């Protein structure tokens, strides 16, 4: 569910006014959630060659 | 140390084939079993590698789902199964072992003759060759024999119990349309040639033809 | 996958002449412990390859020591001293360094002599091929040095290519030479229509080609 | 034997085998000294890492 809710906010960068001077912070931010996310995962679950996790 | 390899085979396209090396006299699970084609035109492929003990696998370019490694542990010996099959892939594929950055191939196997194509166990259709009617007969002639329609190969084309072992000059089998043709040539004197007589034997194992057609002066 | 390329693809060199083989690679193939391996292997006819140097400095047991190998990342050079018969055959580079392992493109090594003049010959149907239906117009050109050779089916002044077959030998042993023939299937309804026919054959010792025709009519 | 043997191996899933040469090993300043060693080349299948770090 956080990662579902982390994804959905990838999009809203596109529908923020360049005037309010905020995309990059929001579309920075989503990036290094997701990239702690993988991270994450990766640790419990490791992918190995075989398969990776969906 | 010896490797063993199945014996030939001949298949429609479209089909699989699976072919085995097997080793005996070392270690067989410790080395990697290196898959070579030698296509009957020239040059050597090397398809692949497998390691008996492991799973690991190796494929080429461009025999990236072509080909498919197996081996069994309980039974020293290791297959190649080839997918859907066209004329190209018509070669003779070799199994050799190897052990990386330590010696190298020193042992191959016997090789495997694998043949594609439509048609049958057709036998031998040999047909004789005369000098022409209007030609110069020098001291010296030459004799040939031609046959047509043989499937698969080889045909075994001999003189009379080795009449001319020195002198001929057989040449390789060609495709005309889908079967095989072969033809031969011999030097023999002009006037000894009539005085005895000499044959050419041909012989189809693969279909058990035993045949012999005399060439009698025109 | 290392590219390897061999020069030249062939290599004619009479008995007693050092032969150099060449061998280049895409990519550099030194390895990380210091060494570099490159191997060599000699494929003769009708047999299984067989391995001769790895690691081109060392060289492997049983070999003789006229062979040896040199090189640096890239560029690789095999050597032969002193050439005999037991020496022909197609040489193979063999890079195990780099994942995965390729073969090089191989090179042919002949035997260099005075080259001879073709024993030229053409042999029409017999009447075996008139009863089955066809016209198995038979050609042979023997004992031609070197691999330069060519055929041209004339028939009637016209000039026809489709259906012409090619098939040759590879370097005979006592007289170290080729030997070709081409021949020529007719149909029955095709083959009588003509009246005259030739096998022109061109060869370097004689520069202009060698004529063997005869007439249908008679 | 030349080599250790895999008769009875069981794939590891992260480090791949590639050779295991053997060789006896003799000091010629010595003459008390021997040992059998073992080469143990091993490859690393990198998609893990690949795609965690790379
Ligand atoms: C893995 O690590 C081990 C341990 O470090 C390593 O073993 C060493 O390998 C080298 C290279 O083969 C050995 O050095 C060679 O030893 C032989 C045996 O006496 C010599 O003949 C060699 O010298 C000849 O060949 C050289 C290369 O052609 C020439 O440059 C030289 O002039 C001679 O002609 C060479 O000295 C070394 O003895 C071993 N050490 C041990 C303890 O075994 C192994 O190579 C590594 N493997 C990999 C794949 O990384």
């Amino acid at each position: 569910i956080p990662c579902v809710l982390i994804t959905s906010l990838a999009i809203l960068v596109f529908y923020l006014p360049s005037d309010c001077g905020e995309k990059m912070t929001l579309c920075i931010s989503v990036l290094l959630a997701l990239t702690v996310f993988l991270l994450l995962i990766s640790k419990i679950v490791p992918p190995t060659s075989l398969d990776v996790p969906l | 140390v010896q490797l063993q390899q199945s014996g030939a085979e001949v298949m429609k396209p479209g089909a699989s084939v699976k072919i085995s090396c097997k080793g005996t006299g070392y270690t067989f699970s410790s080395y990697w079993i290196e898959w070579v084609k030698q296509r009957p035109g020239h040059g050597l492929e090397r398809i692949g590698e497998i390691l008996p003990g492991s799973g690991s696998t190796n494929y080429n370019e461009k025999f990236r789902g072509k080909a498919t490694f197996t081996a069994d542990k309980s039974s020293k010996t290791a297959y190649m199964q080839l997918s859907s099959l066209t004329s190209e892939d018509s070669a003779v594929y070799y199994c050799a072992r190897y052990l990386p950055y330590y010696y190298a191939m020193d042992y191959w196997g016997q090789g495997t003759s694998v043949t594609v194509s439509s048609a049958k166990t057709t036998p031998p259709s040999v047909y004789p060759l005369a000098p022409g009617s209007a030609a110069q007969t020098n001291s010296m002639v030459t004799l040939g024999c031609l046959v047509k329609g043989y499937f698969p190969e080889p045909v075994t084309v001999t003189w009379n119990s080795g009449s001319l072992s020195s002198g001929v000059h057989t040449f390789p089998a060609v495709l005309q349309s889908d079967l095989y043709t072969l033809s031969s040539s011999v030097t023999v004197p002009s006037s000894t040639w009539p005085s005895e007589t000499v044959t050419c034997n041909v012989a189809h194992p693969a279909s058990s033809t035993k045949v012999d057609k005399k060439i009698v002066p025109r | 996958d290392v590219l390897m390329t061999q020069t030249p693809l062939s290599l004619p060199v009479s008995l007693g002449d050092q032969a150099s083989i060449s061998c280049r690679s895409s990519q550099s193939i030194v390895h990380s412990n210091g060494n570099t391996y490159l191997e060599w292997y000699l494929q003769k006819p009708g047999q299984s390859p067989k391995l001769l140097i790895y690691k081109v400095s060392n060289r492997f047991s049983g070999v003789p020591d006229r062979f040896s190998g040199s090189g640096s990342g890239t560029d690789f050079t095999l050597k032969i001293s002193r050439v005999e018969a037991e020496d022909l055959g197609v040489y193979y580079c063999f890079q195990g360094s780099h994942v995965p392992w390729t073969f090089g493109g191989g090179t042919k090594l002949e035997i260099k002599r005075a080259d001879a003049a073709p024993t030229v010959s053409i042999f029409p149907p017999s009447s075996e091929q008139l009863t089955s239906g066809g016209a198995s117009v038979v050609c042979f050109l023997n004992n031609f040095y070197p691999k330069d050779i060519n055929v041209k089916w004339k028939i009637d002044g016209s000039e026809r290519q489709n259906g012409v077959l090619n098939s040759w030998t590879d370097q005979d042993s006592k007289d170290s030479t080729y030997s070709m023939s081409s021949t020529l299937t007719l149909t029955k309804d095709e083959y009588e229509r003509h009246n005259s026919y030739t096998c022109e054959a061109t060869h370097k010792t004689s520069t202009s080609p060698i004529v063997k025709s005869f007439n249908r009519n008679e | 034997s030349e080599v250790a043997s895999l008769d009875d191996f069981t794939p590891s899933g992260e480090w791949d085998i590639v050779a295991l040469p053997g060789r006896r090993n003799e000091n010629p300043d010595d003459s008390t000294y021997v040992d059998i060693t073992y080469d143990f080349i091993i490859r690393r299948k990198p998609l893990f890492y690949t795609i965690n770090l790379i």
